[PDB]
């Protein structure tokens, strides 16, 4: 096997991080203390789920993990949480001061004093690795530390660790759960920044994965830990060929062979289907071409796009429970005939199904529902540059009358990088546009 | 109280629409750059769907369906003809039209050109229904209304646009006789007001001469195609589950031959009403497609059929 | 519509299905992160500059 | 970043001041002698922003107590929560300053200074993250005006990197002293433009007409305004006093409150407004925050736009219907929220409800409406200094006209400036 080291930078990439190492370990048996009795080979291994966790002589199973934030109370509820002996406190690092919602004081001002420290307690755990593959990052586009210090991690990463894989997971910003007004500048100036150096990035809208938990979930007014949790299952669903058995998406270089062509347009919509409400008395469950066909319903997308108008570079399908490969292959042809599945002349109109028969797990007192059966599509289509036009807009208003700019320039930061993003923004708009029409 | 924004100074519909929401004391009007809208009266190019349906507690409608351009240039229309099976290349209410880019008569267009010798390439229509006293051609323009929920309303009032000229089989180049469009017009009202007759006297007319109906002869058949042509596209389209709802009026150009049989000619995606029907269809805009979504404090004809095979 | 490639295993399976064919180096970095901080001192002593000016002010008025 | 330094400057400052630490002793449940007899643990998790814990379990304020004369602070000593205090934190010189800004930023107040930075310094040493300083002044007075303003360009000097915000009551002739009054004020202003994060405008115009009009005093005195200051004062300070899963320090809250460094004067507002039985729905309390009756700077928000929108909501409410009633407001008067700054109103709720009240609402926002503010301010600076008058009294205490002139013109120019975004 080759391992994967999971980063957690900033508030949402911390509290996403524990969702997703909760559901991880529930998946594998493994228990908040660390033992996996299923486990037979103590001390070391070259199995699915060794890719995600090393082991100790003792039996415990440790995250490949660093948790980064500048200030202290999010890693703190790591340290006191279920999960404290899982991590080694050299794994969770935290500074005093945050980044204030700005790119600047992240990137340039804080970012320097706390960037080789970092990289140091990175080196610790891929001096652990028997053949590193690379990195998942989880972050948000909107806050300080999200937005400014990822983006000089991603290029210091490039540097130090040239030949391996990157990967995000990009929380994009939605203002009906945001307090933080200049969003659009961090969300635009890490884009940029970080583009180059990011092989693959799920991008997952905070609005979506609101109303999806109002919709289906009943929920009135969703939390972070309701949106959480959630997330967690999408990231699990897109890591489950990495941790478990099975032929497809087995390295971090086969999402990108499989879902980006185009190394620039390295955005796949992730889709999800089924979510279901705990709370729920009867619950009809739901068949193969009926969660395959909510794959293209906007409602259950990661980002509230229209895949209708626009083009597929690649899909993917990944389910997990009953599911066998006739009962696809007759969803697929209905839903061929029926929906509006237009893909770009230079790639094969096809898509590539994995299928993993254990069913999803939910976290115990959780929102989900067990289901017998579940899908995430991830489908590179230029419709997701809707997004992008979007935080563009608010970006252009913001920046016509230098709104809140004085705030980056005063840590350091120079008025042309704002422009110089939105230009490379500008021509990221204009690729998605002469692929998709 | 409502919002909405005005992004087409040019639509002649829509400022009656603007006008008529003002005039109610529920609908405020917004500048054309304010995000906080529940109706958007959108521009014909490159209108923003994509920041439709993200503003937090408004529901967002649009006076355009997103794709529909495929059903109103010349060129996606014929390429949707042959191409869907429910229409198919041996589609009766179509002309024989053929695509190649920048009684053996076609015409060009996209400057107009008919002839033998010579964008796309369309059938030319050689005996055409001709009105008497005059011996003259015509087009019928219908309007179509679709809402959010893709109830397709037909309305009522259409016009047929009449040459004033005697049509001649020999002479092509003249083009007062063969291009019976409003413009090229303006014998300018000699038999009717502004080469517009109504359905009232064109029903009229078909009987005395004809001994038939509008209804009968001519309508049914309009009717079948404007339902074939947008339910072929309800897929693309449909806002139906979608986080920002549409609808949007069509123009619908019609041609009756010698023998009573109706072809498609163009759909129009913004189109233009006639001067006397504006008052009446525009009030209907309000009250099925906008009214509908938006409640305050029948003119069309659904068109509708079911039948089991 | 072809299935190919499947490889199935006892936790699960995989096949694809055809329906149609068809970065600046470590010197340039702490570069730029020093130059911003040479923007941030220099408008730091700007400001101890300005303020500098308003104590020898408040002397002169006393004065 | 979690404490904050507090120093009340002046009778005003010490007044309202005094008034900041009896509501919030209350809500954090700590008695005149500082020991803590409360109930809830979320009344302590927080309480080192503002108090410094001493032996026996004691909470001592995170206060300094300023003024050029003993008798406001021997009031405050003899007051209700009087004992609370630091003793070596009552710094205070004997002659006055007779509502002169000259006497306190540069004679008077100079000779004191440098004793008050040692017991900021002392206070700002013992703190593990210092966030930032909040200042209680008038700025029609001498002390709290002249020498308020001159603390907060020495801590600049000193705390460059650290937030400066203020609570700075302003001058008007319903409620009025000395004519002097628009001098003293015109004064600081420049200086609080230049050396301040945020300041909170209390006018003394507003808070007699919600004394008088809305509230049906017909005599109203300080502890009447001061008993409106206090509520708004809590309010605004909830959200870094308790949780409730909001991640903010004042920086961050600066950078989304603050779009231009010099427009950082907000207007401050309260609801309900009290001196009740029936607790109020969340309609209400969002009608009546934003009503211009309810605003503690006496300007019309109608008359300008809305730049950023702060609203924090107190006590056991419906989220959903505080996300459905700030989004019917916005949505229907959109004509007064700048379209350049997209979502620019943002909303916090707290369980815990302030003394008396079942929930409340504290409305901060940056309006280019304040303009009339300090409008109001340069025509009664202007009518008394077209001819020089009361001059004298300035310059004998070594001032320049030079310094007035151009005092007037750098407000002149924040008007000017409030009036580019209105139009734009
Ligand atoms: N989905 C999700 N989004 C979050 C979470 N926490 C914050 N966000 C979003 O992230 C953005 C704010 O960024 P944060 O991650 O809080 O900021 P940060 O990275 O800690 O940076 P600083 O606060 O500037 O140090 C907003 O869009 C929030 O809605 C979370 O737990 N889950
Ligand atoms: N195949 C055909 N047979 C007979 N007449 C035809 C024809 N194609 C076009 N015409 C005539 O040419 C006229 C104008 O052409 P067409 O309707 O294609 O373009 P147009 O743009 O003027 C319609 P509009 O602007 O109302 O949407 C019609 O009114 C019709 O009478
Ligand atoms: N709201 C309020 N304003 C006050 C109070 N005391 C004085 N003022 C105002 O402050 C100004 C006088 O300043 P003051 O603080 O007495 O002078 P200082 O002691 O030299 O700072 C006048 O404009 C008064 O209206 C008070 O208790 N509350
Ligand atoms: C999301 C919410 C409502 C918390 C918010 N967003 C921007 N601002 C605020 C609130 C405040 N913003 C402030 O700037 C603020 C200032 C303050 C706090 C304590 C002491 C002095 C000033 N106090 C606040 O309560
Ligand atoms: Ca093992
Ligand atoms: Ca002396
Ligand atoms: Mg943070
Ligand atoms: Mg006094």
């Amino acid at each position: 096997m080759r391992e994967c080291i999971s980063i957690h930078v900033g508030q949402a990439g911390v509290q996403i991080g524990n969702a997703c190492w909760e559901l991880y370990c529930l998946e594998h048996g493994i228990q908040p203390d660390g033992q996996m009795p299923s486990d037979k080979t103590i001390g070391g291994g070259d199995d699915s789920f060794n890719t995600f966790f090393s082991e100790t002589g003792a039996g415990k199973h440790v995250p490949r993990a660093v948790f980064v934030d500048l200030e202290p109370t999010v890693i703190d509820e790591v340290r006191t949480g279920t999960y404290r002996q899982l991590f080694h406190p050299e794994q969770l690092i935290t500074g005093k001061e945050d980044a204030a919602n700005n790119y600047a004081r992240g990137h340039y001002t804080i970012g320097k004093e706390i960037i080789d420290l970092v990289l140091d307690r990175i080196r610790k755990l891929a001096d652990q690795c028997t053949g590193l593959q690379g990195f998942l990052v989880f972050h948000s586009f909107g806050g300080g530390t999200g937005s400014g210090f990822t983006s000089l991690l991603m290029e210091r990463l490039s540097v130090d660790y040239g030949k391996k894989s990157k990967l995000e997971f990009s929380i994009y910003p939605a203002p009906q759960v945001s307090t933080a007004v200049v969003e659009p500048y961090n969300s635009i100036l890490t884009t940029h920044t970080t583009l180059e150096h990011s092989d693959c990035a799920f991008m997952v809208d905070n609005e979506a994965i609101y109303d999806i938990c109002r919709r289906n979930l009943d929920i009135e007014r969703p939390t972070y830990t309701n949106l959480n949790r959630l997330i967690s299952q999408i990231v699990s669903s897109i890591t489950a060929s990495l941790r478990f058995d099975g032929a497809l998406n087995v390295d971090l270089t086969e999402f990108q062979t499989n879902l980006v062509p185009y190394p620039r347009i390295h955005f796949p919509l992730a889709t999800y289907a089924p979510v279901i409400s705990a709370e729920k008395a009867y619950h009809e469950q739901l068949s193969v071409a009926e969660i395959t066909n909510a794959c293209f319903e906007p409602a259950n997308q990661m980002v509230k796009c229209d895949p209708r108008h626009g083009k597929y570079m690649a899909c993917c399908l990944l389910y997990r429970g009953d599911v066998v490969p006739k009962d696809v292959n007759a969803a697929i042809a209905t839903i061929k005939t029926k929906r509006s599945i237009q893909f770009v002349d230079w790639c094969p109109t096809g898509f590539k199904v994995g299928i993993n028969y254990q069913p999803p797990t939910v976290v115990p007192g959780g929102d989900l529902a067990k289901v017998q059966r579940a899908v995430c599509m991830l489908s590179n289509t230029t419709a997701i540059a809707e997004a992008w036009a979007r935080l563009d807009h608010k970006f252009d208003l913001m920046y016509a009358k230098r709104a809140f700019v004085h705030w980056y320039v005063g840590e350091g930061m120079e008025e042309g990088e704002f422009s110089e993003a939105r230009e490379d923004m500008a021509a990221l708009e204009k690729d998605y546009e002469e692929v998709g029409v | 109280m409502y919002t909405f924004v005005v992004r087409d100074e040019n639509s002649s519909v829509y400022a009656e629409v603007s006008r008529l929401l003002l005039a109610t004391g529920q609908w405020k009007r917004l500048r054309k750059d304010n995000p906080r809208f529940n109706l958007m009266l959108g521009e014909r190019n490159r209108l923003p769907f994509g920041r439709l349906g993200h503003e937090p507690g408004l529901v967002q409608l649009v006076n355009y369906y997103r794709g529909a351009d495929k059903l109103c240039r010349k060129a996606s229309l014929v390429k949707l003809i042959k191409t869907s099976p429910e229409l198919s290349e041996s589609c009766t209410w179509f002309p024989e039209s053929y695509v190649i880019y920048p009684g053996n008569v076609w015409i060009a267009k996209s400057g107009i050109l008919i002839s033998s010798e010579a964008h796309v390439i369309q059938k030319y229509l050689e005996k055409p229904l001709l009105l008497e006293p005059g011996h003259r051609k015509f087009d019928i323009r219908s309007w179509v209304l679709v809402d959010h929920l893709y109830n397709i309303y037909l309305y009522r009032e259409g016009v047929l646009r009449t040459s004033s000229e005697p049509y001649n089989s020999a002479n092509f180049q003249d083009k007062t006789c063969h291009l019976t469009n409003h413009c090229i017009q303006k014998n300018y009202g000699r038999y009717e007001e502004g080469n517009e007759m109504f359905f009232e006297e064109f029903n009229q007319y078909l009987m005395d001469a004809l001994n038939t109906t509008l209804e009968n002869s001519i309508l049914l058949q309009i009717k079948h195609i404007i339902r074939s042509c947008l339910m072929c596209i309800e897929p693309a389209i449909s806002t139906k589950h979608l986080h920002y709802q549409s609808f949007q009026l069509f123009g619908f150009d019609f041609m009756v031959d010698e023998e009573l049989k109706v072809w498609l000619i163009e759909v129009n995606g913004a189109p233009a009403c006639a001067q006397k029907l504006y008052a009446e269809l525009c009030q209907g805009i309000v009250d099925v497609a906008i009214s509908s979504v938006f409640p305050l404090a029948s003119i069309f004809i659904k068109l509708h059929h079911h039948h089991h095979h | 519509m072809e299935v190919i490639e499947l490889n199935k295993c006892t936790s699960g399976q995989s096949f694809e299905v055809i329906l149609k064919p068809p970065d600046p180096s470590l010197e340039e970095i702490q570069k730029k992160l020093e130059a911003a901080e040479e923007r941030r001192k220099y408008q730091e002593a700007e400001l101890l500059k300005h303020l500098a000016e308003k104590r020898e002010h408040e002397r002169e008025v006393i004065q | 970043m979690r404490e904050i330094v507090h120093i009340q400057a002046g009778q005003c400052g010490n007044q309202i001041g005094a008034k900041f630490w009896e509501v919030i002793s209350d809500e954090h449940g700590i008695d005149p002698t500082g020991s803590y007899h409360g109930d809830s643990d979320l009344q302590l998790e927080r309480i080192n922003v503002y108090y410094n814990e001493a032996t026996g379990n004691k909470y001592v304020p995170r206060a300094i107590l300023v003024d050029l004369e003993p008798g406001t602070m021997d009031s405050v000593r003899s007051g209700p929560f009087g004992q609370i205090f630091r003793p070596d934190n009552f710094v205070f010189g004997q002659s006055g300053a007779g509502n002169n800004w000259a006497k306190g930023h540069y004679t008077e107040g100079a000779e004191l200074v440098d004793s008050v930075l040692d017991v900021v310094r002392k206070e700002s040493e013992s703190c593990d993250c210092l966030q930032g300083f909040q200042l209680t002044h008038s700025l029609g007075g001498g002390t709290g005006s002249g020498m308020g303003t001159l603390l907060i360009s020495k801590i600049r000097e000193e705390y460059p990197d650290r937030i400066m915000n203020t609570f700075s009551v302003m001058p008007s002739p319903k409620v009025s002293d000395t004519v002097v009054e628009p001098y003293n004020a015109t004064l600081s202003v420049h200086q609080l433009v230049e050396n301040t994060d945020e300041t909170y405008c209390i006018d003394n115009e507003a808070l007699y007409d919600i004394c008088f009009r809305t509230l049906k005093l017909t005599t109203p005195t300080y502890g009447d305004l001061n008993h409106l200051v206090s509520a708004t004062m809590s309010g605004v300070t909830t959200c870094l006093r308790f949780p409730g899963q909001l991640n903010a320090d004042l920086r961050k809250l600066a950078v989304n409150m603050v779009p231009f460094p010099r427009l950082h004067f907000f207007m401050p507002g309260f609801a309900p407004l009290t001196s009740q039985y029936r607790a109020l729905t969340v309609p209400e309390l969002t009608q009546q925050m934003f009503d211009s009756k309810n605003m503690m700077a006496a300007c019309d928000p109608r008359h300008g736009r809305y730049l950023t929108v702060a609203a924090i909501f107190r006590g056991r409410m419906s989220m959903k219907e505080v996300d459905e009633q700030m989004l019917n407001v916005q949505n229907k008067n959109s004509s007064y929220f700048v379209e350049w700054i997209p979502n620019n109103v943002k909303t916090a709720v707290c369980d815990i409800p302030p003394r008396g009240l079942k929930m409340s609402a504290t409305f901060i926002g940056n309006s280019t409406a304040i303009q009339e503010l300090f409008k109001r301010i340069s025509e009664q600076f202007t009518a008394m200094f077209r001819r020089k008058a009361f001059l004298h009294w300035y310059t004998g205490e070594g001032m320049d006209e030079m310094e007035f002139t151009e005092a007037e013109s750098n407000m002149n120019d924040l008007v000017s400036e409030y009036q580019q975004y209105q139009d734009a």
